[PDB]
């Protein structure tokens, strides 16, 4: 009937925008997950760097 | 006896689910607990460099232990929250952690498992294929989840 | 017979029911909203 | 005639799949009695 | 007073071991678990029962 066509039709386009939005979400968190990424690469290099260029000299005098 | 009991919790965090979100509140009290601790007997014990206490050199073992149980907890977080959408399961992940692993643990793995008319299959075939897609999702999620369980 | 006004009947209900859960979806995120805004 | 098919076994699979869903969340809120039991 | 802060520190030592227990028990599911037919047995129907849960 049309009432059944117009329902099934209604569910899939329903469907159809849910995926596109979570597509978009699922975006974002790649994007968030990158910044991270990219800001552990910095601090991990800052870290190591100040921690053996600002603790080195005790051992030279020690 | 209050550094016995702290030292009693330090291991809990491998039993803690990922799910519950709490592994670091655990974590971080016990190891800034210990440390309390050890500062407390620094201030009561003469600053000599002669020798060290049984009961310091303890507890600073047991820091150490704990630092290193928060790296683990921060790595099997990472794990845990691992979808198809951002990660891929290599081979050997599968391979160690899915199969050999459980079985030397003793854990088992279980692994639970006119147009209307052609609108309207087309809508119903659709329909089955989001599906389909999603339980394929969740499935992978759940192997993320058991993977972060073994370790 | 029987069969299709059952069938039509529950794809119908389907139907209501998703439309209902995206109207409260909607409010909801406008009640979000009006949270970042503030 | 294939198209009817296909519909029919896309809607079989459809309440499967929700029939397999029910029982894990059946297990699910059992494993939560028993921690509320404990 | 220190007796007894020294006893009630016990046993919340135990209550925070039983609540990391009782999390890992709540956040089970098919996919990774299964539970034995005693587990059932005893922590469906009879435990409830002696507690007044129904
Ligand atoms: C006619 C198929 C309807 C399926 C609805 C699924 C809702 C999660």
């Amino acid at each position: 009937l049309t009432r059944a066509v117009e329902g099934v039709q209604y569910i899939a386009d329903h469907l159809k925008a849910e995926d596109t939005d979570f597509s978009v979400k699922e975006d974002w968190k790649y994007v968030a997950m990158v910044i991270d990424r990219i800001f552990l690469w910095m601090f991990i290099i800052v870290c190591l760097l100040g921690t053996v260029g600002l603790f080195l000299p005790p051992w030279l005098a020690g | 006896i209050p550094c016995v009991l702290i030292t009693s919790l330090a291991i809990l965090v491998f039993y803690l689910p990922s799910d519950c979100g709490e592994k670091m509140t655990l974590c971080i009290s016990v190891l800034l607990a210990l440390t309390v601790f050890l500062l407390l007997i620094s201030k009561i014990v003469p600053p000599t460099s002669l020798d060290v206490p049984l009961v310091g050199k303890y507890l600073m073992f047991t820091m150490v232990l704990v630092t290193f149980s928060i790296v683990t907890s921060v790595c099997v977080l990472n794990v845990h929250h691992r979808s198809p959408t951002t990660h891929t399961m290599a081979p050997w992940v599968k391979v160690v952690f899915l199969e050999k692993l459980p079985a030397l643990l003793f854990m088992q793995q279980p692994r639970h498992h006119g147009c209307g008319l052609r609108e309207a299959v087309d809508g119903v075939r659709f329909i089955a294929d989001h599906m389909r897609s999603e339980d394929d999702d969740q499935s992978v999620s759940e192997d993320w989840k058991y993977v972060a369980m073994v370790i």
